Order: structure tokens, then C-alpha cells, then sequence
């Protein structure tokens, strides 16, 4: 009598959990500080369903079917609801991740409110992604990460595009956000793509004079590092390693409307370097790394 | 007084037949030992392991890493 | 100050682009005129700076953000009329007040 | 609201059919299947 | 061939050997071009002539030449990194001169060349960093090495960096678990970087080991080491700590760069006003020659210590001991034994011959060395005219 029961139980479970998902969602929409408590509820529901499956369903295929139904019924609309922008443009998960990144600095004292906040966010996100392999949950979470990164970088750029610390602080921000994304969502490729896309978008959403100034800054930074590394001694051998690290945050210009100006300004400085010293190893290595960022070679 | 501001510690990591088919290192190939009448010569690779040409031919046709040390297998052509 | 200068430059660029290239059309024209006036006022303010303080700075930043958003929407577009008229009047009054403060300072 | 329930099955509510572990009554809501009819007890927050 | 052999036998002891060799290569190439025009057959002839003259030599002299090549490359790399205006000219001359040295590709000297290049690359990578210079030089001459050991070293460094990242994540996860346990039931420091090495590719000496770390280094550092060891075990291969490495110290306004032995001696010094050498030796239990080499650049000029031999206070320095080059005044014995055993196995196995890879299997078992070592001994015996390859089966080794 198996398929009758299969159909009836699948339908009942799917409907019950869709109703409960909408319930929790309308609950979290009222007060944004409820996700920290949303984690244990999900833990309870999943544990109960797994207990039932293990006790009363013999075929591993039957268990997997019930589990897929429960998941795709409860966790999918919950995600597509908590990660949907309001009129101003701040979703619940967006707000949570922004607060995580903002309070990350003061989260070193292992006895403080920031420590608990960080732990809760970490566990919740790991749970939401613990079943990934493009599902309809990973896609929404990826777009949310992209939005958070874009807002952060846009704030930074509009803040300090003038100070002579622009490029070092840019690269430090890149490293910070990358490590944060890794410790939140585990090491995955879609999220690194999301980071790169967020940075690129923040760059594009700018004006022309500011784009030109940023390009000149990048070129001058590369030139200063190369010259120092060639000329100085132990300080120079120290600087060249930082230079090697910092080329990945600059490769984000590969294929934008700024590559032309970045190249036009790199030409000017490469000329003086090549006519003051020879075609050293350093120029060849830098080009073998960041070559594709130049449209005309 | 002195204040250590950075340090870089160094540590070594320390702990043989044809493992892939498990026959004796100098013995013959089990795949062809089922089909009696022994044509597999041994093969050497840069990563310094010795395996049967039969074993390796098949395995490589499947996957493209050294099954023993996780490096891209390179047929040793020195001294040859 | 860098953020305000960047916002003013972006608003001026957007206004120049809109000038280079039906209630919705009238509302967009009124918003563009108000944004041009506010951008002129902001340019004068930056020029004066280059040659309740926190509350005044926050109000200036909010007005700059509102003008930039209105200009961006008008560029993307290409009661409501009373709201637009009130916004334009408030922008003109703020411009006149900033000009008076600049004349009093120097 | 037509709750999806599969690739080619949706659901929509019809009407309360009774009232009756939290001190607050449930509702034996009937649900029409649009490709039988399911009966489901739903709590007051859930139905709201 | 006659010209280059005359030169080799004429001057292999003078310290200008590598510059003179490279100048000879350039002069002969230019002359060949001026005579026969630019062609490829003649460049091939030049390379073959150099190869033949190298081979037609004795073993002690071949070893000396290999050591000299490695030393020259190391000196050029070090100088080009450290110095200023002359360093750039030196790096240019090196990226030029690297073509004469590729004539060692495939010969019977490549093994000794590599075994001597390993030491200097190790000292460099541990004193300075894994600079782009090593990667460029290896992309240029990377085929001279039979076993490809330097590339494995460079890969080891990147593996260590990945290990650092994973360690950070692991610590975070342990903290999260503990916080969850404590919540559910209820409901100004030294940066340390660890580097793991693989004894298949690094020539660490069995004398540069730290056996009981707790009895030497301070408690904080011992605890950090213990934590990383726990992580390595729980994610794995044991871990044996060594005295190698570098450190940055602050002393007044002075920033010093020291080796691990130097850092440890100085740290112990920071709780007294004078130290005795015998006490240092007894407490350390390490090589006294090593202790002397570590102490030498400290009591010298511009040094933070003074000698009187008691050690006392003297009242961005770079006090790292310079690289003490080897001097080829056992490789010959190893080659002799490998040749003898290989000839014995080739004579016993019947004139039917054997396969070369199976031959390496036999030789390794008989020793029970390296596949490259046996292969180079085989090449030596083939050149000297004691064995040959079967014309019908090239893989068959036929005694003569
Ligand atoms: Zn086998
Ligand atoms: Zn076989
Ligand atoms: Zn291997």
C-alpha cells in the first residue's frame, strides 16, 4: 500500500511546514533581532524529523525523500523571506552580516557581548549552508553577501579616496572581508566570486574624476613598491612580499571602464623605470601576475 | 630588556610493493596475472615511486595525479 | 569633507549629463532644477570651506544625499507636485541661508 | 494564497469546520487541492 | 671541444672560474656566428662540444665544478637582493649568464649540482623570504634538476601558509563549540608563524633538533607550539621542532633580526647581567660549533653583547650569520659502490639483459640511495664503455 502513503505523507509534511515557515517569517519581520534565536528552533525541528525517519522508515531512499521535502518546505521560503530587501534596502540577514562585520574588531575579548554575537551569526550561517552541494537558497545568500560587501566598499571609497593611504587601506579591507566571508560561510567559490563582484560594482558606481584619481593612485603605488624593493636592502626585501600579496585586490580592475586609464598611467611610470634601470626581473614578474588587466598589452 | 615582536618556527614532519595492485614489488601484474601469458615493465616517476606500467596506464587513464603523493604524475625521462 | 566633495562632483556630473541629453516630466524638471540649485549651493559651500556644528554638517550631508538620489532617479526616469514644490522651496531657502552665512563669515 | 505543494499541485483554504495544548483553540481548516481535500488543524497565529 | 677542455684543465681552482667560463661561452658563440652566419646546427654543435668536454673529466673535479656553479648563483642572488645600485647590474649579469649553465642538463653532473644547490637554497629561504627571485631563476633553469627538489621546497612554503589559514578556522570552531556548550547547559603578544617542512625535500640536519622544548624556551612559546601540534594531530605524522628560523627583537630603539639560537640566548640574558659559556652549553645541549657560529656576530662590532669568556652587556641591525660555504676537499665512494653493484647485477642476470626500471628496483633492494643516483651511475658506466643498450630492446641492458 506504499505509494498511497508516500503521496499522502509527502503532501501533509510539505503543507504543514510551509505554513510554519510563513509563521516564523512573519515573526522575524517584526523584530530584526530574532535570528539569533532562529537557530535553535531549526535545530529542534531537524532533530525531531530525523528521529522519526530513523525509527519508522526503513528504506534509505524513503528517508532521503522525507528529508528533502522537510528541508525544501521549511528552509527555502524562510531564506527567500529573510533575505529580501525592504523599501530602504536592508534585509534581515543583510543587517545581521553588516553588524557582524562592524563589531568584528571589538570581538577579541573572549568575554563580551560581541563574542556571543559573532558566535551566533557564525553558527546560523553554517547551518543555513550545511546542505549545499545552484539551489534557491545558496543563490539568495550569495546575493545577500554581495550586497553587504558592496555597501561596505562603497562607504570606504566615498570616505577616503584622497588620503595617501588609499591603496594600503584598500588591500587591508580586501583581506578583512575575505577572511570574514570564509569564517562565515566556509571556503566556497561562489562566495569569492560574490566578493569580487561586490568590489567591482562599488568601483563602477563612481564618477570620472574619482575613477581617474584612483587609477593614478594604483599606478603610483606599484611604482613606489618596485623602486623601493630594487634599491633598498632588508626593508626592500620586506616590501616586495607585501607587493606580491597586494596584487590580487588590484586585479579586480580586469575588464572595467577603468582599465584604460590604469594602463595609460602605468605606461608613464614603466617608461622612467626602464630608462633608469634595466628590464629587471621585477617588471616581468609583475606583468606575469597582473598582465590581463591591460586591454592593449 | 628584549621584546619579541615576531617569530618564525620551523618543524619537520617525520613518519613497499606495488601498492596500487599490491603484488610484490619485483613480481608481476595481477591484472595480467589473471590472464596468465606478464608483460608489464616497471615505471618510475619524478616523485620517486615505482609502479607497474599496466597499473599506471589504467589509473592515469582514469585520473591524473600520483595515487601515492597527490602530485601530477610525470614519467621520469632522465638518464633515458 | 571628501564625501561631500565627491557627492557634489557626482551631482554636477549627473546634472551636466541630464542637460546634455505629463506630470512625471514636470516633476522631473522641477527636481532637476532643485538639484541644480542645491549643487550650486554645495559648490559655493565647498569653495568657502576651501578658502550645532555637527547637526549642521549632518543636515548638509542629508540634503546632499537627497539631491543626489533625486537626480539619479530623474536620470533613471528618463501630493507629488506639492511635495516637489516644498522641496524646491526648502532647497532655495537653504541656499540663501548658506550664502548669507558665507557673506557674514567673509 | 495558493501554497505550492509540488511540481503540479497547489493548495488553497476553504473554511473553518470546528474549534478546539496551549490553552488557545485550533481551527480544523479545510484545504482544497488544485492540480482530494486535506483537513488540517492550524493554530491561531498560524492561520492568521 | 678542444678549446673548452684546454680551459677547464687549465683553470678549475681559481676563484674566477664561473665568470671566465661564461665569457668563454659568449666569445665562442659570437665567433661561430661571425664565421658561419646565424644557424641552428652550429649552436647545437657548440652545446655538444661543451657537454663533451665537461664529461671528459675526473669525478673530484666534476664535483668541484658543480659546487662552484651553485655558489656563484647563490652569491649573485644574495647580492642582488641586498645591495642597491650594483645589485641591479648583478641581477642583469646573472639573468644573462644563466644560459651557459644549462649545458648541465641531462648530464651525469646534474645530481651533484642539485645536491649542492639544495643547501644554499635552504639557507636563503630561511634567512630571507621565498622571494620572486628564486621563482624566476627556477623558471629559467628548472630542468637541470633531475628529481625536482627546489620546486618541492617552494611548494612546501605555500602549503605552510594554507595550514596557517586552516588553523585559524579550527581554533574559531573550537571556541564556538565551547560557547555553545556553556550556553545550552545554562539555558602585547608575540606573533608566531609556524613552518612545516617535508624531509623528502629539505636537507635538515639531525643535529639541528629541539628534543625537550619546554626545558629551553619560555612557557608562552611552548604553549603555542603545543596548540599547533594538537591541531596538526587532530587534522592529520608527528612534529619535530628545530632550531632553525628567524625572529624580530626590540631592544631600546633598536630593532634586531636574529636567528633562533641568537634569540634564545639573548632572551635568557634578559634576567641577569652576565652569562657563562659552560652553563650555556650544559643547558642547551647542542653543537658547540653551532653555538660559536651563533655567538660570533653578536660580540663583534655594532653588537648588542660584549665578551670578557663571560658574556655581558656591551653598551635596524641585521645580525644573522653569513652562509659558510662548503668545501669539497663520500659521493665518490657512493658512486663506486653503486657502479660495482650495478655491474655485478648486470653480469649475473644473463646476457639476456634486464629492464632499466626493474634494474633500479633491483639495485635499491640490494642496497636495502635514490633512483636518480642509480640512473646517473648507469649513465657513467654507459659512457665509460662497460655496458650497452640492446639494439633490439633499448630497455635491455647488455653487459660488454
Ligand atoms: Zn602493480
Ligand atoms: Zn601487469
Ligand atoms: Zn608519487
Amino acid at each position: 500500500f506504499w505509494p498511497l502513503f508516500r503521496e499522502q505523507l509527502c503532501r501533509r509534511t510539505c503543507l504543514f511546514y510551509t505554513i510554519r515557515a510563513q509563521a516564523w517569517s512573519r515573526d522575524i519581520a517584526e523584530d530584526h533581532r530574532r535570528l539569533l534565536q532562529l537557530c535553535p528552533r531549526l535545530n529542534r525541528v531537524l532533530r525531531h524529523e530525523q528521529n522519526f525517519a530513523d525509527r519508522f522508515l526503513p528504506d534509505d531512499e524513503a528517508a532521503q525523500a522525507l528529508g528533502k521535502t522537510c528541508w525544501e518546505a521549511l528552509v527555502s521560503p524562510l531564506v527567500q523571506n529573510i533575505t529580501s530587501p525592504d523599501a530602504e534596502g536592508v534585509s534581515a540577514l543583510g543587517w545581521l552580516l553588516d553588524q557582524y562585520l562592524e563589531q568584528r574588531e571589538t570581538s577579541r575579548n573572549p568575554l563580551s557581548r560581541a563574542a556571543s554575537f559573532a558566535s551566533r551569526v557564525r553558527r546560523l550561517c553554517h547551518l543555513l549552508v550545511h546542505v549545499e552541494p545552484p539551489s534557491s537558497s545558496l543563490r539568495n545568500i550569495t546575493q545577500c553577501w554581495l550586497s553587504v560587501v558592496q555597501e561596505q566598499v562603497s562607504r570606504f571609497l566615498a570616505a577616503a579616496w584622497r588620503a595617501p593611504d588609499f591603496v594600503p587601506r584598500y588591500c587591508k579591507l580586501y583581506e578583512h572581508l575575505q577572511r570574514a566571508g570564509s569564517e562565515l560561510f566556509g571556503p566556497r567559490a561562489a562566495f569569492m566570486l560574490a566578493l569580487r563582484s561586490g568590489f567591482s560594482g562599488a568601483l563602477l558606481q563612481q564618477s570620472f574624476l574619482t575613477a581617474a584619481h584612483m587609477s593614478e593612485q594604483f599606478a603610483r603605488y606599484i611604482d613606489q613598491q618596485i623602486q623601493g624593493g630594487l634599491i633598498g636592502g632588508a626593508p626592500g626585501v620586506e616590501m616586495l612580499g607585501q607587493l606580491q600579496r597586494h596584487l590580487e585586490p588590484i586585479m579586480v580592475l580586469s575588464g572595467l571602464e577603468l582599465a584604460t586609464t590604469f594602463e595609460h598611467f602605468y605606461q608613464h611610470y614603466m617608461a622612467d623605470r626602464l630608462l633608469s634601470f634595466g628590464s629587471s626581473w621585477l617588471e616581468g614578474a609583475v606583468l606575469e601576475q597582473i598582465g590581463l588587466c591591460f586591454p592593449n598589452r | 630588556r628584549f621584546e619579541v615582536k615576531k617569530w618564525n618556527a620551523v618543524a619537520l614532519w617525520a613518519w613497499d610493493n606495488c601498492a596500487i595492485c599490491r603484488n610484490h614489488i619485483m613480481d608481476l601484474c595481477i591484472e595480467c596475472q589473471a590472464n596468465q601469458a606478464e608483460e608489464c615493465t616497471v615505471a618510475w616517476g619524478v616523485c620517486n615511486h615505482a609502479f607497474h606500467f599496466h597499473c599506471i596506464s589504467r589509473w592515469l587513464k582514469t585520473r591524473q595525479v600520483c595515487p601515492l603523493d597527490n602530485r601530477e604524475w610525470e614519467f621520469q625521462k632522465y638518464g633515458h | 569633507y571628501n564625501e561631500r566633495c565627491t557627492f557634489h562632483h557626482q551631482a554636477r556630473e549627473f546634472a551636466v549629463n541630464l542637460r546634455n541629453r505629463p506630470r512625471s516630466f514636470t516633476f522631473l524638471n522641477d527636481a532637476c532644477q532643485g538639484l541644480e540649485q542645491a549643487r550650486k549651493v554645495l559648490a559655493y559651500a565647498c569653495v568657502y570651506s576651501f578658502y550645532y556644528m555637527d547637526v549642521v554638517e549632518q543636515q548638509t550631508e542629508n540634503l546632499e544625499l537627497h539631491t543626489n538620489a533625486l537626480q539619479i532617479l530623474l536620470e533613471e526616469t528618463l501630493d507629488c507636485l506639492s511635495t516637489g514644490m516644498e522641496l524646491l522651496r526648502r532647497i532655495q531657502e537653504r541656499l540663501l541661508a548658506i550664502l548669507q552665512h558665507s557673506a557674514q563669515d567673509f | 494564497l495558493m501554497v505550492p505543494l509540488g511540481p503540479r499541485l497547489q493548495a488553497y483554504p476553504e473554511e473553518l469546520i470546528r474549534q478546539r495544548h496551549d490553552g488557545h483553540p485550533e481551527y480544523l481548516i479545510r484545504w482544497s487541492v488544485l492540480k482530494e481535500h486535506i483537513l488540517m488543524w492550524l493554530s491561531a497565529p498560524e492561520v492568521y | 671541444q678542444e678549446q673548452v677542455s684546454r680551459f677547464l684543465a687549465a683553470a678549475w681552482r681559481a676563484p674566477d672560474f664561473v665568470p671566465r667560463y661564461c665569457k668563454l661561452y659568449e666569445h665562442l658563440q659570437r665567433a661561430g656566428s661571425e664565421l658561419f652566419g646565424p644557424r641552428a646546427a652550429f649552436m647545437l654543435a657548440l652545446r655538444s662540444g661543451f657537454s663533451g668536454a665537461l664529461l671528459q673529466q675526473s669525478f673530484l673535479t666534476a664535483a668541484h665544478m658543480s659546487e662552484q656553479f651553485a655558489r656563484y648563483i647563490d652569491q649573485q642572488i644574495q647580492g642582488g637582493l641586498i645591495g642597491g645600485a650594483p645589485g641591479v647590474e648583478m641581477l642583469g649579469q646573472l639573468q644573462r649568464h644563466l644560459e651557459p649553465i644549462m649545458v648541465l642538463s641531462g648530464l651525469e653532473l646534474a645530481t651533484t649540482f642539485e645536491h649542492f644547490y639544495q643547501h644554499y637554497m635552504a639557507d636563503r629561504l630561511l634567512s630571507f623570504g621565498s622571494s620572486w627571485l628564486e621563482g624566476a631563476v627556477l623558471e629559467q633553469i628548472g630542468l637541470c634538476f633531475p628529481n625536482r627538489l627546489p620546486q618541492l621546497m617552494l611548494q612546501s612554503l605555500s602549503t605552510s601558509e594554507e595550514l596557517q589559514r586552516q588553523f585559524h578556522l579550527f581554533q574559531l570552531q573550537r571556541l564556538d563549540k565551547l560557547f555553545l556548550e556553556q550556553e545550552d547547559e545554562e539555558e602585547p603578544s608575540p606573533a608566531i608563524s609556524i613552518l612545516v617542512l617535508s624531509p623528502r625535500c629539505w636537507p635538515v640536519s639531525p643535529l639541528c633538533y629541539l628534543y625537550h622544548p619546554r626545558k629551553c624556551l619560555p612557557t608562552e612559546f611552548c604553549d603555542a607550539l603545543d596548540r599547533f601540534s594538537s591541531f596538526y594531530s587532530q587534522s592529520q605524522r608527528r612534529l619535530q621542532w628545530t632550531w632553525l628560523g628567524r625572529a624580530e627583537l626590540q631592544f631600546g630603539k633598536q630593532i634586531l633580526h636574529v636567528s633562533t639560537v641568537q634569540m634564545w640566548l639573548l632572551l635568557k640574558f634578559n634576567q641577569t647581567e652576565e652569562v657563562s659559556v659552560e652553563t650555556l652549553l650544559k643547558d642547551s645541549d647542542l653543537s658547540p660549533e653551532l653555538l660559536l657560529q651563533a655567538l660570533v656576530p653578536l660580540t663583534s662590532g655594532n653588537g648588542p653583547l660584549t665578551l670578557h669568556g663571560v658574556l655581558r652587556l656591551h653598551e635596524a641591525l641585521w645580525l644573522i650569520p653569513p652562509q659558510a660555504y662548503l668545501n669539497v676537499e663520500t659521493l665518490e665512494q657512493k658512486r663506486n659502490l653503486l657502479s660495482c653493484l650495478l655491474v655485478r647485477i648486470l653480469k649475473a642476470h644473463g646476457e639476456k639483459g634486464l629492464h632499466i626500471d626493474q634494474l633500479v628496483c633491483l639495485v635499491l633492494e640490494a642496497w636495502q640511495c635514490t633512483s636518480t643516483d642509480v640512473l646517473s651511475c648507469i649513465l657513467h658506466l654507459l659512457g665509460q664503455g662497460y655496458v650497452k643498450r640492446r639494439d633490439d630492446r633499448p630497455q635491455i641492458l647488455m653487459y660488454a
